[PDB]
RNA sequence: ACUGCAGGGGAGACUGGAAUUCCUGGUGUAGCGGUGGAAUGCGCAGAUAUCAGGAGGAACACCGGUGGCGAAGGCGGGUCUCUGGGCAGUAACUGACGCUGAGGAGCGAAAGCGUGGGGAGCGAACAGGAUUAGAUACCCUGGUAGUCCACGCCGUAAACGGUGGGUACUAGGUGUGGGUUUCCUUCCUUGGGAUCCGUGCCGUAGCUAACGCAUUAAGUACCCCGCCUGGGGAGUACGGCC
């Protein structure tokens, strides 16, 4: 029983995940459905399949609280990147404007050895 | 290289307006190559800049 | 002595007003030392390009002063040290 | 800083001792000086009431001036730095411009002559004393007042200081030396800098009698008694103790800090 | 360091002629002043070898040239040790 | 010596922001994480996600290159302080003061060692999962020393251009870094030419077993030094030095 009309979207696409949550504009969220929340499991969890399916599940969630309108923040290297944006304007939200913010270090932390697979 | 065809054009950290230009729109320095600028000019705008982001007159990420 | 310029960021609660009596103490202490003190400009307020101490805003003032490395280095620890301050950068005008 | 004794005697092999080279005028300031005698561990009922206590060299009291409260303008030249027998830290004798001599812990780098000041209005320098609105944040600071007029307490070892953390309403919050977080009154005072003579915890005491004459007696293991002197006593040849390790009187080890003691509030972090 | 100024006072002081700088006595003058203040610099400073480096140079350029002024002249080396140092 | 010039050359002090981790609080609910596929693991006692605040360490995106500096190892966040070398021009000065260099001395990646501090991330050893006939591995989840700092030691690397240093000479073509310089001096072109010092590619003579090198020689000559004498045993034993 809550009543934001204008809110925010962020996907966060990996290459093992998508999840989409909805927050009001002050970073309060509404709704989170996640492609796991979604019945999948294990590698089927990073097919776009499952990311648009997702954020069907969170953009009606989140209608049902009273959204009409979210601004988009993807980040990561996922696949599902763009398949959760197509969803989320056609399962009944308008976007608008697409933001990327995925986290750019000016050379911090050392990253994890290479895979020698 | 502009600095090079008109001398007498001091190259300085207050000057945003000239640092302006050479910076991208997501506020990197331009490469090399894209602004024309000799080797020593191109140290003395990525020095300029780097200054002016630390002074705060730029910023580090207009993201 | 040689040619320096420093640039400095006060709060922006501050009014623009006391800004240049305030620091007249930090000119005398170079003045005591014998170094000159030729330009104050001051800038006022303008729109940091960046949260700095929680303050959007900030008094933009440059010192160019002309004394001793000692000098100057007493100079800007005692601005740092300071509370009003927000930024200090001292710079050489020559080589 | 640490001057290492060559293995003449086999007393003096991995030996050493501070070089003193901090210190001048090897003689106290006679009208700063109280007696002290020994007590061998011993409490108003002449029990033992703590272990391992007694004989040691003669030591006199120096007066050392832990309130820094009626002398705020005044200021103070260094003259001497000296020994002290009674803590880690040398201390620095004081001549007030108005006449009158003071011991106070000497921090580190407050050469003989340097000037010092006390107040609200003086420079952040080592040596100064100034109630805590007055210090920046982020400040190395060492003998703290726990309450406002009670004296410094906190961080007072050779070494040690206290790492100002943030001012938010009249509340100060301070790292002490053994890392916890704990907040005070910003009406405290404490002098700015780190205690010196860092570097005493080096010092490797040679032999026994060293020990004997720093005053400590001989520690006897709980396992090598008798049951009826120790818990950890008894057995036929040596033992682990034959139980969970406990002190002389059968308490278990585990925190003994009360648990609904009032100083809670003021803790923010216990330390690690 | 060592400005033209500074320079001057020890050719005035060492050189041979009015315009003298190519001198061995000058030469060894001014090596031994940029030894001095490298050397109060290295005391402070203890690892910088690449400096140090530099020292090293000097002083083995200095003991050519005073050897050089040995061979050619002994009285003028022996002047010159008296008025600056030796050992 | 004077006058200019370029530079991540070195040391010290202070200082900036992005990001990772953790802590506190708000929203919020059932998953997250990970793989070729999974499981171990974390979470439902409120995780992941998202917003605000804080702590702390390490590394410095864009600039950035094939490019620069350094004897080599190596060197890039910024500012200040101190400090080494190089090039060009002048031709003012000295007047062969040069080259090399047995032994010797100094410097010398990383790992490692000692004493003290620090510890975000990564990560030998170690543990569990998976794969497998087995898996003391590769892959996954954790994780200590270490990696960082101060002060010492160690003295080795495919420490490589697998090419010791110095000097002179022997077609050119075409990039790029640092100067000077007339003329074309505006042909504004900061283009062309000439000259000096670097750093690449391609090519003649010449050399080479061949591959290739080729004015930065592996060509033509001279000076000094180090080293080789079939493969193993072996850069090992014994002796000695550290
Ligand atoms: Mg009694
Ligand atoms: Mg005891
Ligand atoms: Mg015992
Ligand atoms: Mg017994
Ligand atoms: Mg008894
Ligand atoms: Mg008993
Ligand atoms: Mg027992
Ligand atoms: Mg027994
Ligand atoms: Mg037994
Ligand atoms: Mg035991
Ligand atoms: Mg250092
Ligand atoms: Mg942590
Ligand atoms: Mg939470
Ligand atoms: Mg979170
Ligand atoms: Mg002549
Ligand atoms: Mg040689
Ligand atoms: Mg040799
Ligand atoms: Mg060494
Ligand atoms: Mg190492
Ligand atoms: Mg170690
Ligand atoms: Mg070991
Ligand atoms: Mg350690
Ligand atoms: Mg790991
Ligand atoms: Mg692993
Ligand atoms: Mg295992
Ligand atoms: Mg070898
Ligand atoms: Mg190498
Ligand atoms: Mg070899
Ligand atoms: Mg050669
Ligand atoms: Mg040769
Ligand atoms: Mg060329
Ligand atoms: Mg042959
Ligand atoms: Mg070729
Ligand atoms: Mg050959
Ligand atoms: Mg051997
Ligand atoms: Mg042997
Ligand atoms: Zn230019």
């Amino acid at each position: 029983k809550k009543n934001v009309p204008h809110g925010a979207a962020h996907i966060k696409s990996t290459f093992n995940n998508t999840i989409v949550t909805i927050t009001d504009p002050q970073g309060n969220v509404i709704a989170w459905a996640s492609s796991g929340h979604v019945g999948f499991k294990g590698s089927r969890k990073s097919t776009p399949f499952a990311a648009q399916l997702a954020a069907e599940n969170a953009a009606r969630k989140a209608q049902d609280h009273g959204v009409r309108k979210v601004d988009v923040f993807v980040k990561g290297p996922g696949s599902g990147r763009e398949t959760a944006i197509r969803s989320l304007q056609a399962a009944g939200l308008e976007v608008g404007a697409i933001s990327d913010v995925t986290p750019q270090p000016h050379n911090g932390v050392r990253p994890p050895k290479r895979r020698r697979v | 290289c502009v600095f090079c065809a008109k001398k007498d054009q001091a190259i300085d950290y207050k000057d945003t307006a000239l640092l302006r230009t050479y910076i991208s729109e997501r506020g990197k320095i331009r490469a090399r190559r894209v602004t024309g600028n000799c080797v020593q000019h191109q140290r003395d705008i990525a020095l300029a800049v780097k200054n002016a982001r630390e002074v705060a007159l730029l910023p580090f990420t207009s993201s | 002595m040689r040619p320096y310029e420093i640039m400095v960021i006060l709060d922006p609660t501050l009014d623009e007003r006391t800004v240049a009596p305030s620091l007249e103490t930090f000119l005398n202490v170079v003045r005591k030392d014998g170094g000159k003190v030729e330009k104050v400009d001051i800038w006022g307020k303008r729109r940091l390009a960046y949260e700095i101490a929680k303050h959007a805003e900030g008094i933009y003032v440059v010192i160019d002063v002309k004394a001793a490395p000692a000098t100057v280095s007493e100079l800007d620890r005692q601005l740092s040290l300071n509370e009003s301050v927000l930024r200090t950068k001292v710079m050489r005008t020559d080589k | 800083a640490i001057r290492k004794y060559k293995p003449t005697t086999p007393g003096r092999r991995g030996a050493s001792v501070s070089d003193f080279a901090e210190i001048t005028r090897s003689t106290p300031e006679k009208s700063l000086v109280r007696p002290l005698h020994g007590r061998g561990g011993r409490n108003a009922h002449g029990r033992i009431t703590t272990r391992h206590k007694g004989g040691g060299h003669k030591r006199a009291y120096r007066m050392i001036d832990f309130r820094r409260n009626d002398k705020d303008g005044v200021n103070a030249k260094v003259a001497h730095i000296e020994y002290d027998p009674n803590r880690t830290a040398r201390i620095a004798l004081l001549h007030y411009l108005d006449g009158e001599k003071r011991y106070i812990i000497a921090p580190n780098g407050l050469s003989q002559g340097d000037v010092v000041e006390s107040g609200a209005n003086a420079d952040i320098k080592p040596g100064n004393n100034l109630p805590l609105r007055n210090i920046p944040a982020g400040t190395l600071i060492h003998a703290v007042e726990l309450r406002p007029g009670g004296g410094a307490k906190l961080a007072r070892s050779a070494g040690s200081s206290i790492q100002l953390l943030g001012k938010e309403a009249s509340y100060a919050s301070l790292r002490m030396p053994s890392g916890e977080i704990r907040r005070v009154d910003v009406r405290c005072r404490a002098t700015v800098g780190e205690v010196g003579n860092a570097e005493q915890a080096n010092i490797n005491w040679g032999k026994a009698g060293r020990m004997r004459w720093k005053g400590k007696r001989p520690s006897v293991r709980g396992v090598v008694m008798n049951p009826v002197d120790h818990p950890h006593g008894g057995g036929e040849g040596k033992t682990s103790g034959g139980r969970h390790p406990v002190s002389p009187w059968g308490k278990p080890e585990g925190r003994t800090r009360n648990a609904n003691k009032s100083s809670n509030k003021f803790i923010v972090r216990r330390r690690r | 360091a060592l400005t033209a100024e500074q320079k001057k006072e020890i050719l005035r002081s060492y050189g041979l002629h009015e315009t003298d700088t190519g001198s061995p006595e000058a030469q060894i003058a001014l090596l031994t002043k940029r030894i001095a203040d490298l050397t109060e610099h290295l005391k402070v400073h203890k690892h910088d070898h690449h400096s140090r480096r530099g020292l090293l140079l000097l002083v083995g350029r200095r003991r050519r040239l005073i050897k050089y002024i040995s061979q050619i002249d002994v009285e003028r080396y022996r002047s010159l040790i008296e008025r600056l140092g030796l050992r």
